[PDB]
RNA sequence: ACCCCCGUGCCCAUAGCACUGUGGAACCACCCCACCCCAUGCCGAACUGGGUCGUGAAACACAGCAGCGCCAAUGAUACUCGGACCGCAGGGUCCCGGAAAAGUCGGUCAGCGCGGGGGU
RNA sequence: GUUUGACUGGGGCGGUCGCCUCCCAAAAUGUAACGGAGGCGCCCAAAGGUCACCUCAAGACGGUUGGAAAUCGUCUGUAGAG
RNA sequence: UUCUCCCCGAAAUGUAUUGAGGUACAGCCUCGGAUGUUGACCAUGUCCUGUAGAGCACUCACAAGGCUAAAACCUUAUGAAACUCCGAAGGGGCACGCGUUUAGUCCGGGAGUGAGGCUGCGAGAGCUAACUUCCGUAGCCGAGAGGGAAACAACCCAGACCAUCAGCUAAGGUCCCUAAAUGAUCGCUCAGUGGUUAAGGAUGUGUCGUCGCAUAGACAGCCAGGAGGUUGGCUUAGAAGCAGCCACCCUUCAAAGAGUGCGUAAUAGCUCACUGGUCGAGUGACGAUGCGCCGAAAAUGAUCGGGGCU
């Protein structure tokens, strides 16, 4: 990616639409600003879970998570963002989309499968190894069937950040 | 519609909304443009409606609800006793705040009902799919 | 600091009115050498609309 | 149903860096969201008075415990 | 047991204009008692009883008020505050008083 | 001078809780006994009065630690004194200073006196 | 011979008229409405002086009458009481 | 309620009233005396506050799930004049003047006023009505002429000592009525929009993005084609792709989907999707904005003030 100014005055900002950006970890917080654009073209080809590489113009490239959006509610433009400078052990308490494959047979007959929740935020994903999804396989699952946390298989070195009796996707009845 | 709870009247003002802007239950969700007020029979036409287009199937929630007691003088008086006990609930409405969302139902089945439910609310509104969120 | 009135006070504010007075300007067109000492730079600010401050 | 209220003047009387006279009232208040400090007194309803006379000076420490007092010239 | 500490403690130190505090420490065997200027964050004239031994305790405490009167006498004492622990005035603490302030 | 204990203050959650470890014959603590000074609306449990031993069990003291509390930035935004506008209206905008709440980054399991006791 | 109130979105009927508390009240005080809610015309020889001591609601487990809540016991417990 | 010029100049608020269009006191005006910068503004220091916002830690309300003898309690998620873990901008007191200005206070004589009005901002009552009503706050009218706003207390500009057939500017303006560019540059609307609202509707037009299909030859045109199971199962008296209910599976292909629309109680019949030839270059769906269109019907004669203006 790409970003160059930084000033603590915003009237540059908003007329090229160029999105305000900041970068910190404990060492360096320093603020910045980017292209709105090829932002958002990046940020739908990853989430919380991807990152990118920016280069201020400055001439040193680093590696940033993404970490927070905060946009205007009327306009559904985003606003205001905060990338995350991260060190190679494990990104803290990072969320994951969950997603899942499979026609299940609670499907077929009158049921709809339903993901009680969207994100699972879990610790310790090991970063740039950071799982960038989250399959789950509902064919097992009946009507009123519910997969938990304690379901939900991980990859390397991951450990869940949430309570795992906690409901996650449920199979819900008609009507 | 009307909850079972407290002191029977209020006032009025606005400003733009903060208590939902996003959308966390569902896939899809209409969103309000303008600064109404909602209340009651206006929500249960949307939710009538709604549900008859989808129901047999679909998840619908109403994150929006008539809160706000609103009152209307008798009949032809003068400025008189006090204010009217009774009359309408609405819900305060402010653009980017959510009222419907919907769940397992395709794309375009998901449009046409939106576009149903907002053929008869007080305010113009745009529908949106979910972008990437945050807020947990 | 040099500062004139080029805006009436009638129809302005009791504040805008009073420093006006206090500033030295009781017509437009007046004019005036000001210091730059932090009350007056508070008073030419507070009616800075009224006033042509010239550099 | 509505013909009711009253009107009982509160508050903060003498406030911090100000000279009082020793008797002066510094503070009405209806608890003691003022606590009276070193040199001052409170009264009945919970008004707080110079002792002596003295510089008035406010001490704050998380709102359920903050204190007037006096330091006297001289 | 805490809030008569405490309580104590509140009622002494608003009593406490112009005079010291005087902390008899009884819980053990070493009812040892202080002088402190409230104020100034300093203690002048404590007169425990590690060294001392005259038999029962009510007479032992009895010694250390007049060892520590002495000391307070050299220092040039007015008057004290007294400062109870939790202890109810009893005769072992009474009698530190009344031996302190006897020979005051 | 170094160490620790007993009191006692300033500061009273960045100093508090939980899990854990270490202390006993210095100190404190439990503990023993109690007819009486003294005392429990019944009970020495607590106040209380005479003392080893025993035991640090519990407590308390100190040490580890960031699960929990508590502290809490930067960027931005909300709102807004002032200045100038739009909309029929609900309501909205612009320039200028001021500037949160929350949340993210991170920070902490304190810091500072007076005395007395006992160690080296 | 006189009396036979006033407020009052006309007057009348209704309602109100003194006092306390909260919102209105626009982070000082003050601020109107036949605006929105609620109370007083007392009480207590102890519910006061002072001096000594004790600490609450609620929940869980366990237990004779009980059987959701009585009484007793351990645990948690800035107050969720008074 | 009668003669002149000169100086200053209010009130329509508060509390009380058998009071409410009256009156007392205060407040605000004037005069004389006294002090004699104590006044005003703006700055720094200091202290006080719970509004805007925000937030759910308590009270009430409240949305989808989990656990469960439903209560509590967990994830997710909200509303608040009478909720607040928090909390500004501002506002008030005090000191100081570090800096400019010119009032202030006390004493005594004379008053009038105590029916206010509009607009912007902040609320209540009311329909988030009123040239509405009651409070707060700023300004004007009141008692303000002059210029602008066709006309017009209040809105914009600006506070009229007297004279001038001199000059500069504010709001507001420069085709003619009318003082002043029928000015200069890059655009936009062809509606008289300009010069009368909205839900809603539309290949109007100019600017920007997001998506797919493609010259190994796509979009619309045209020729040829349009499956066998199977009248798919239920359904009903009948429903065979097309009244409504369950799916949307296999054979063949360059290939025709238990399938889109019209038809007939049901059938049939005509076309749709996908496949070829011949063309032959763009084409199609979303989304943000600029200015326009429709939606747009009242009474005596019409009009943007008028002529008239692309
Ligand atoms: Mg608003
Ligand atoms: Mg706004
Ligand atoms: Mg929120
Ligand atoms: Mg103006
Ligand atoms: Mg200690
Ligand atoms: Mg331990
Ligand atoms: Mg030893
Ligand atoms: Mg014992
Ligand atoms: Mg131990
Ligand atoms: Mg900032
Ligand atoms: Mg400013
Ligand atoms: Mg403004
Ligand atoms: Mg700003
Ligand atoms: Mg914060
Ligand atoms: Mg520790
Ligand atoms: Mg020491
Ligand atoms: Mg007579
Ligand atoms: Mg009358
Ligand atoms: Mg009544
Ligand atoms: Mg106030
Ligand atoms: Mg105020
Ligand atoms: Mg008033
Ligand atoms: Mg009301
Ligand atoms: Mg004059
Ligand atoms: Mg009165
Ligand atoms: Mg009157
Ligand atoms: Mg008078
Ligand atoms: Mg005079
Ligand atoms: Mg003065
Ligand atoms: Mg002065
Ligand atoms: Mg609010
Ligand atoms: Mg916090
Ligand atoms: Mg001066
Ligand atoms: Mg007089
Ligand atoms: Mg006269
Ligand atoms: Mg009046
Ligand atoms: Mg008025
Ligand atoms: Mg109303
Ligand atoms: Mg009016
Ligand atoms: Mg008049
Ligand atoms: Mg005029
Ligand atoms: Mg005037
Ligand atoms: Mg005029
Ligand atoms: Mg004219
Ligand atoms: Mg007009
Ligand atoms: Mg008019
Ligand atoms: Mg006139
Ligand atoms: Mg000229
Ligand atoms: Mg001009
Ligand atoms: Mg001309
Ligand atoms: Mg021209
Ligand atoms: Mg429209
Ligand atoms: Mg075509």
């Amino acid at each position: 990616m790409e970003l160059t100014a930084k000033p603590r005055t915003p009237k540059q900002k908003l007329d090229e639409s160029m999105i305000a950006a900041v970068a910190y970890n404990k060492e360096n917080n320093v603020s910045f600003a980017l292209d709105r654009k090829a932002f958002d073209r990046a940020f739908r080809q990853q989430s919380t879970t991807g990152l990118f590489d920016i280069t201020v113009e400055g001439g040193e490239t680093f590696p940033a998570l993404v970490k927070a959006v905060q946009m205007d509610k009327r306009k559904r433009a985003p606003i205001h963002v905060d990338f995350y400078m991260v060190t190679y052990g494990e990104p803290v308490e990072v969320s994951v989309p969950v997603h899942t494959t499979g026609r299940s047979q609670g499907e077929v007959q009158g049921g709809l499968v339903d993901i009680v929740v969207h994100n699972l935020q879990i610790v310790a994903p090991g970063p740039r190894r950071i799982p960038q999804e989250l399959v789950v396989d509902v064919t097992k699952m009946n009507i009123g069937d519910h997969i938990t946390a304690g379901d939900i298989k991980l990859p390397e070195g991951c450990t869940l950040a949430a309570d795992p009796e906690l409901t996650v996707v449920s199979v819900l009845p008609p009507r | 519609k009307r909850t079972k709870f407290r002191k029977q009247f209020r006032g009025r003002m606005t400003g733009d909304a903060k208590g939902g802007d996003y959308v966390a239950f569902g896939d899809y969700g209409l969103i309000a443009m303008e600064p109404a007020w909602i209340k009651s029979n206006q929500i249960e036409a949307c939710r009538i409606v709604m549900s008859r287009h989808f129901r047999r199937g679909g998840k619908i929630y109403i994150r929006i609800f008539p809160d706000k007691p609103v009152t209307k003088k008798p009949a032809e008086t003068r400025m008189g006793k006090g204010k009217g006990a009774v009359e309408y609930w609405v819900s305060v409405v402010k653009p980017g705040r959510v009222m419907f969302e919907v769940a397992g139902v395709t794309e375009e089945q998901a449009k046409e009902a939106f576009r149903l439910a907002g053929h008869k609310l007080p305010i113009q509104t745009k529908m949106v799919k979910r972008e990437v969120y945050d807020e947990a | 600091m040099k500062i004139k009135l080029v805006r009436s006070v009638i129809g302005r504010p009791g504040n805008q009115v009073k420093t006006v007075q206090a500033l030295g300007l009781r017509k437009i067109g007046d004019s005036r050498e000001v210091s730059d000492t932090p009350a007056v730079r508070g008073m030419v600010k507070t009616v800075k609309h009224l006033l042509e401050v010239q550099e | 149903n509505g013909r009711d209220s009253n009107p009982k003047y509160l508050g903060v009387k003498k406030f911090g860096g100000e000279v009082v006279k020793a008797g002066n009232i510094l503070v009405r208040q209806r608890g003691t969201k003022f606590k009276a400090g070193q040199g001052v007194g409170m009264g009945r309803d919970h008004t707080l008075f110079a002792l002596s006379d003295g510089k008035v000076v406010f001490i704050n420490k998380g709102k359920g415990a903050r204190f007037i007092s006096i330091e006297a010239a001289q | 047991r805490r809030k008569l500490r405490t309580r104590r403690k509140v009622r002494t130190t608003t009593a406490a204009s112009g005079r010291l505090r005087l902390s008899v420490y009884r819980s053990s065997k070493h009812i040892y008692a202080q002088i402190i200027d409230d104020s100034r964050g300093q203690t002048l004239a404590a007169a425990s009883s590690a060294a001392l031994k005259s038999g029962n305790k009510t007479d032992t405490a009895a010694a250390v008020g007049k060892a520590l009167a002495a000391a307070a006498a050299e220092k040039g004492i007015k008057q004290v505050v007294f400062d109870r622990g939790s202890y109810k005035y009893h005769g072992r603490v009474k009698a530190l008083a009344d031996a302190a302030r006897e020979g005051g």
